[PDB]
């Protein structure tokens, strides 16, 4: 009943910017925590950014603090993911995650930085 | 231990004191069901098997007697009318390495609901389509071993609450591990009530002149009135006299 | 083989000191002047209780197993060189069971007799030491068996088997005793009430 899809992907170079999104159905994002994970070639899955369910505190991991920003829109039920100051270490496949009863994994988006 | 390998360890015939655990300045959402947390140390019960895990702390309130969800479906399940305590507290400084503590991968998919108190271990990937996976990962393989993201910049809902399961069951089993039982000092030559090691009562308590074999704990006399006891912390033998009464 | 049990099998029924009184009680008891099953070295049944009265110069016998099926379906009370291992574990023995020369506890010219008792889920450990010498049979002397340890399992044990220069097995069933306590608190004499009408 929860369907998650990802949009807004593309190809950038070193010094570019991008903007990802995760449209949602069947649950409110103001009652559950939204997370984002990425998947680089030759690497495992690791967390990028998240918003808590209260919407007050946003968090970023150790290599991605100070540059990335996650934001949400409650009326469209879509969470936006902003790319800034991109390096070729961020070449990955990006997914959005939520635990509403069970876990739901989308189809993902492809972001290639070179 | 991990969620695939949380062992049912039988630590028995010792004591696990819980009064030092309340003053640890660490416990957050601790909730002992059935019986109160205050009287865990004086009264004990059998089947004192123990478990442990660091569960990801987004859905700690999904673990309850009769509450389902994600953790209660695919990690660890509590039945109705739970006797026992699961204590959740944060582990931020030590279970968090730089770059993500991916030492605890976890099961994300199971075909059925978990039985309460089932330690689940398996290798085989999830079956969600009708096509079987050929070993090479495809679009309907759905690799269950996902990674918890355990980084130091995560919040309190994202950081793992460490949980220990001191599960309490009822059987024809020995009550092996209990909490401590405090004791006062010894009063002598006084008409007084006593609470010794198993036996309570009233009288006047004196020094002895007899001796026992090393296996008696107390003693009686003709027509079975208790006139003696051994004290356990002093290795001495102590006598019983009834209090002053009579007619006027 | 069988032999006569002259005055054996008495024990303290509880941890109560009594001085110079003739206490009478009824409990699970070995009858006086009964016949035990002597074996000279064997599955033996377990109705309610067993009196075990072995002698050996070095105690090559060290283990005896309780249970219902005695297999992996349940105590293994075994000794070793400096400890004993007792645990309730579903275990195995081969077609020639021998010792190759949920608990833990740390422990002829010898006669180590023991009695085992079964009530209310509890199994209790009684023993004596008996330093006297007789190679023929169990002697004419008198001894009372003091308790050692008590532990609950809640298992209806049906039979047993000992493993490894002889052992003696008798059985227990309820009759009434009289016990002769001394000044120092030990049992010095006993009377089985239902033995002969003088003792009645
Ligand atoms: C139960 O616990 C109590 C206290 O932990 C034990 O009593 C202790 O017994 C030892 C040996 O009798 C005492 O040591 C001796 O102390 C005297 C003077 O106090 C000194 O002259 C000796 O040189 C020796 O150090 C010890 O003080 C005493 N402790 C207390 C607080 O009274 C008791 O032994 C324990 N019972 C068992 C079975 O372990």
């Amino acid at each position: 009943q929860v369907q998650l899809v990802e949009s807004g992907g593309g190809l950038v170079q070193a010094g570019g910017s991008l903007r990802l999104s995760c449209a949602a159905s069947g649950f409110p994002v103001k009652n559950f925590e939204m997370e984002w994970y990425r998947k680089a070639p030759g690497k495992e899955r690791e967390w990028v950014a998240a918003i808590q369910s209260g919407g007050v505190e946003t968090y970023y991991a150790d290599s991605v603090k100070g540059r990335f920003t996650i934001s949400r829109d409650n009326a469209k039920n879509t969470v936006y993911l902003q790319m800034n100051s991109l390096k070729p270490e961020d070449t990955a496949v990006y997914y959005c995650f939520v635990y509403v009863g069970r876990s739901y994994i989308g189809q993902g988006t492809q972001v290639t930085v070179s | 231990a991990s969620v695939y390998a949380w062992n049912r360890k039988r630590i028995s015939n010792c004591v696990a004191d819980y009064s030092v655990l309340y003053n640890s300045a660490s416990f957050s959402t601790f909730k002992c069901y059935g019986v109160s947390p205050t009287k865990l140390n004086d009264l004990c019960f059998t089947n004192v098997y123990a478990d442990s895990f660091v569960i990801r702390g987004d859905e700690v309130r999904q673990i309850a007697p009769g509450q389902t969800g994600k953790i209660a479906d695919y990690n660890y399940k509590l039945p109705d009318d739970f006797t026992g305590c699961v204590i959740a507290w944060n582990s931020n400084n030590l279970d968090s390495k730089v770059g993500g503590n991916y030492n605890y991968l976890y099961r994300l998919f199971r075909k059925s609901n978990l039985k309460p108190f089932e330690r689940d271990i398996s290798t085989e990937i999830y079956q969600a389509g009708s096509t079987p996976c050929n070993g090479v990962e495809g679009f309907n393989c759905y690799f269950p071993l996902q990674s918890y993201g355990f980084q130091p910049t995560n919040g309190v809902g994202y950081q793992p609450y460490r949980v220990v399961v001191l599960s309490f069951e009822l059987l024809h089993a020995p009550a092996t591990v209990c909490g401590p039982k405090k004791s006062t000092n010894l009063v002598k030559n006084k008409c007084v009530n006593f609470n010794f090691n198993g036996l309570t009562g009233t009288g006047v308590l004196t020094e002895s002149n007899k001796k026992f074999l090393p296996f008696q704990q107390f003693g009686r006399d003709i027509a079975d009135t208790t006139d003696a006891v051994r004290d356990p912390q002093t290795l001495e033998i102590l006598d019983i006299t009834p209090c002053s009464f009579g007619g006027v | 083989a069988y032999t006569n049990s002259f005055t054996r099998g008495v024990y303290y029924p509880d941890k109560v000191f009594r001085s110079s009184v003739l206490h009478s009680t009824q409990d699970l008891f070995l009858p006086f002047f009964s016949n035990v099953t002597w074996f000279h070295a064997p599955v033996l049944p377990f109705n309610d209780g067993v009196y075990f009265a072995s002698t050996e110069k070095s105690n090559i016998i060290r283990g005896w197993i309780f249970g219902t099926t005695l297999d992996s379906k349940s105590l293994l009370i075994v000794n070793n060189a400096t400890n004993v291992v007792i645990k309730v574990c579903e275990f195995q023995f081969c077609n020639d069971p021998f010792l190759g020369v949920t608990f833990e506890y740390v422990s002829f010219k010898n006669l180590r007799e023991f009695v085992f008792k079964n009530i209310d889920g509890y199994f209790k450990i009684y023993s004596k030491h008996t330093p006297i010498n007789l190679v023929r049979d169990l002697p004419q002397g008198f001894s009372a068996l003091e308790p050692l340890v008590d532990l609950p399992i809640g298992i209806n044990i049906t039979r047993f088997q000992t493993l490894l220069a002889a052992y003696y097995v008798g059985y227990l069933q309820p009759r009434t005793f009289l016990l002769k306590y001394n000044e120092n608190g030990t049992i010095t004499d006993a009377v089985d009430c239902a033995l002969d009408p003088l003792s009645e």
